[PDB]
Order: C-alpha cells, then structure tokens, then sequence
C-alpha cells in the first residue's frame, strides 16, 4: 500500500525500488500581457526518478515543446511523465526493473498504472511522506543541465556522490532529505552553508561538496538549525 | 395469460412475482399465480418469513414452457419446475382458478413499469449469465458472484456478467494510455459494443439484467455491473444520441422503481455524482437528473 514512517526500511532492502517525483515536470513563469491580461510561458522541466539504495537519479528532462499545442497541461504532464517511467522501465533489463515504484503525490498513481498495464507484478504505491524532492531544482548542476536542454534528454547522476563508501543508504538518503529540505525552505542560506568554505570543492563529477565525515556533522547541524530558524520566521517562535 | 402453479405453501414466506409482492403464511392454501403477461421475462422471487437471509428466485419466461413450484423439504426453498405433460398441467391449473386458489398478477393498465425495465432483457441471454443448461428458467439468489468477483468461488453457480475494467489492457490502448483512460469512447463503443455485445440493445439487457438482480435479491456484484455500465457510457466522449436517450429512460424507471429505503446500498454516490454532475454526458440525462434530485438529493 502507502509508504509511511512505519515500513521507512524498506526503502533500503534489496527489492529494487525507484521514487518518482512530477512536481518539476511543468514548471511556468506566469507574466502580463501587453492588453494587461495574465499568461504562461513554460519552461524546461525534468521528472526525478530515485532508486533511494544506490543513488542512481534518472534525470529525465522535459523540454518545453513537448507541451506545444496541448490543451490542459498540469494533467497531461502527470501522463508525460508515467509515459516516460514507463519507457524507462521497458529500456531497462528485466533485472534491472523496479519491483517497486513509489509516486511522491496521489494524482500520478493512476496514470502510472495504466501506463505499467504491460507489468502487472509492479507494485504502483503512493506515500504519506512529505519528501523536498521538488527542491532538486536547487541543485546547481542539475538545474543547469535541464535549462540547457534544447531537446528532450535523459540524464543520469548519483545524488549520493561517493557517499555510499562510506556511510549506509539509510544514512545517505537521511543526508539527501535534510539537504533538499533546508534548501526547500530557504534556498539562500541553504547554499550559503554548503558553499561558505572555498577550499571545500565539487568535484567535476559530483553535485555535492567533499566534505570530511567531520565536516558533514558541522553542515548537517547547520541545515538543521537553518529549519529551525525558518520554522521559527514562519511561525513566531 | 398464463399461469405458475404452486404445489403447496408449507413455510411461511414473502413471495414477489416481478415488482408485485404478498405474504403467504404456514401453510395457508396458495396455489399460485395467475394472469402473468406474456411477452415478457418475469422473476418470481422468496424471502422465508424464518429467515430473510437468501433472498432467492427464478427469472423464466412462460412462452417456454409450463413452470411450477413445488416446495423441498431436503433442499429448504421453493423450487421452479417445468411440467412437461402439457394435458396434466392445463388440468391442475383449471383446478386451481375453479377453486380461486391464486393469486392475479396485478398489472394496472396504465402501468408500463415492467416493460420499461426489462425491455432488452433476453431470456436464452439470461442463461449465457446464469449457467445451468438443463432448465428453462434461471436461478439467482443474494450471495450469487460474479465472474470478476471471483478473479478479486465456485465458478458453477457465479453470474457471468461482461467484466468491465476501466484499468485493463482490453480498456486501453498502447499508446493512448492518457486518452482512452480519460474518454472510454474506444471501450464502449469498439471493444463492448462492437465486439462483445454486437448492440446496444444487447448492451442495455445486461444493464436491465444487473439492476434487477441488485434490487431483487440485493446481489452485491449485480450492483457493481449496473453501477460499471453506466460509467461506462457516461464516462465515454462519443454515445450515439439513441443509446443516451434510451439510457436515460432505462434509469429513470429504475430509479422511479427503488425502494426508498434502500436507497442507501443500492446506489453508489461517486458513480452518480460523476454520472450526473462531472462526466462528458452530464447534461445528457435530463429525466434521470431530474428524478435523482427530487428523489434522492441525500446522495448528490
Ligand atoms: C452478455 N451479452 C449480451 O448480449 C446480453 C444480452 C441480453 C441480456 O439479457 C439478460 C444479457 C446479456
């Protein structure tokens, strides 16, 4: 069924599992008209599809003409994007296929699972966890490949860097949801943070600075305490 | 006219004969029903005054012969039966009108009620739903499944109605996932209508069918396919103008025709708010709408 924080393991055994999040998919800046009327002008997206053990993030990037011409886009951009798993799913060997894939909002499970009709023994599951995945667009690389993009293209990174030679996917994943969480809730001193120290780099192939084990323990705190900061602004605290 | 006989009444019971009922007490001295309209398919239907569980019936049609019931006392119900010695039953029935020991089949004159709710419903397609080749008539009762109930247990006495699912490979296209799930015109009329009904009026017997047995005996899976039908067309872009008008008669008689008390089980809220209210044939239905809401503005 729902994944929630009662069965939050599971996303760590050896059944492969993929996270889909469609809330980049669509994405607009909403200006006036020269008559003083409002409209929309699209810009590049990119569905995040997450296998949450290993890393591997399938950066599918959706262009702005894939939308030309259609009619009522928030929705068809829940079917584009199961159309794209889907042809995901099919590209990959059969046992590199997903047992699992977990939609991040309610609105993709049907979708999904018509488009995945061809593999009933795919579990098509919602959660009731509120993931920052939506924040992926604030990882400088990642956005930048998608605004780049001149035509629809899929690209694939490791959200994880080289994490996982050293600490477990649990913890890895735990690092990823506090890091997009503080940048969710302010993008600003979020990066701040991560970026304060110059002699601290990314490596060419990596999103993510190197830090020491030590030195991602002083970050860590420090984005916790930036959501509890804001946590407080919001609130009155 | 014609006629089924009772043997005998030795339980107390609650007998319908289509949307007519009346109670027969132990043993009282019932020997039937008379003056049942031909032309058309009829239920005769028992609720044991002992024990409403299995709410049970036949569905048969007098032009195929002569039928009675008898009841066992092995088997605990009221049974149907086919007479096949035409002089003995013209005799035992002539008997029983001398003696006035019947029941009259109480068709008002102005009353359309029964043709109107099962004017597509086929008897030989009955018995391509009820499977039981060696009698005329069909038995259903209240805990009857159906086949897609049975695939979600034993497949002799299931009711095969045609399973609808909107989430199926028959349903949807490759290719068309967005828009055949979204529109089922592609489901409704190629699939269903061309390929397994051949006609609508095939397409409306069912339905008819479905809704009697989920009024008639409660038959929980019968209600599904009444219910599945509809959203099928509802749900569907492109209906011939004929099958929305006749659709629109076929559930206002039903609707016209419920209990009102039961009301709550029988009906199903989200199928009819979207039916009425969101669907591509929202505006199509004018008389069902206009019943649902001076009927049942609870559900809407
Ligand atoms: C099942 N296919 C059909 O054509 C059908 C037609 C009439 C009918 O009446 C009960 C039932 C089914």
């Amino acid at each position: 069924g729902a994944m929630n924080s009662s069965n939050y393991a599971e996303l760590f055994n050896n059944d492969i599992k993929l996270f889909v999040d469609d809330t980049n998919v669509y994405r607009v800046t909403v200006h006036k008209t020269f008559e003083g009327n409002v409209a929309t002008k699209a810009i590049n997206g990119c569905i995040f599809t997450l296998n949450p053990k290993t890393g591997h993030l399938f950066l599918k990037i959706i262009h702005t003409s894939v939308w030309a011409g259609q009619k009522r886009l928030s929705q068809l951009a829940k079917w584009k994007t199961a159309e794209e798993v889907s042809a995901l799913v099919r590209s990959l060997p059969k046992e590199e296929q997903p047992k699992q894939i977990i939609v991040t909002r309610k609105a993709m499970l049907d979708p999904l699972e018509v488009h995945m009709l061809d593999f009933p023994n795919i579990a098509i599951r919602p959660t009731e966890l509120r993931l920052p995945f939506s924040a992926a667009m604030s990882i400088d690389k990642l956005s930048d490949v998608v605004m780049k993009a001149t035509e629809p293209q899929m690209v694939l990174f490791n959200i994880y860097d080289d994490w996982l030679d050293r600490i477990s996917s649990y913890t890895a994943f735990s690092r990823l949801t506090l890091l997009l969480r503080a940048l969710k809730t302010n993008e600003e001193s979020a990066k701040m943070i991560l970026l304060s120290d110059p002699t601290i780099t990314i490596k060419s192939y990596h999103l993510w600075p190197s830090f020491t084990d030590e030195q991602w323990i002083t970050i860590e705190s420090q984005m916790r305490d930036l959501i509890l900061t804001e946590y407080g602004r919001k609130y009155n605290v | 006219m014609n006629t089924v006989p009772f043997t005998s009444a030795p339980i107390e019971v609650t007998i319908g004969i289509d949307q007519y009922s009346f109670n027969v007490k132990e043993n009282q001295p019932f020997h039937g029903i008379k003056d049942i309209p031909i032309g058309h398919v009829h239920v005769i239907h028992f609720q044991h005054a002992d024990n409403s569980s299995m709410r049970y019936g036949y569905w048969f049609d007098c032009r195929m012969g002569n039928f009675y019931i008898q009841y066992d006392p092995k088997d605990g119900l009221y049974k149907m039966m086919e007479e096949r010695d035409g002089a003995k039953f013209e005799n035992i029935v002539h008997n029983f009108k001398e003696r006035q020991m019947m029941v009259s089949y109480p068709k008002i004159d102005e009353d359309d009620t029964w043709y109107n709710l099962t004017e597509f419903v086929q008897m030989d397609k009955i018995r391509k739903i009820v499977r039981k080749d060696e009698n005329q008539f069909s038995y259903v009762d209240s805990s009857m499944t159906t086949v897609q109930e049975n695939e979600l247990s034993d497949p002799a006495h299931s009711l095969n109605y045609t399973v609808i699912n909107f989430k199926s490979r028959e349903a949807i296209r490759p290719g068309h996932e967005m828009e055949d799930f979204l529109d089922k015109s592609y489901y409704l009329n190629t699939v269903m209508l061309q390929g397994i009904f051949k006609n609508s009026s095939n397409y409306f017997g069912e339905l008819q069918f479905a809704f009697l047995n989920a009024m008639f005996f409660g038959n929980y899976g019968s209600s599904l396919q009444w219910h599945a039908m509809i959203e099928l067309i509802c749900s569907s872009a492109t209906v011939p103008k004929h099958m929305l008008d006749k659709l629109d008669e076929i559930l206002y008689y039903q609707i016209k025709t419920l209990p009102e008390q039961y009301s709550d089980i029988l009906l199903n809220e989200r199928v009819w708010n979207i039916c009425l209210y969101s669907s591509f044939q929202k505006n199509s239905l004018h008389n069902t709408e206009k019943i649902m809401e001076n009927k049942y503005p609870e559900l809407l």
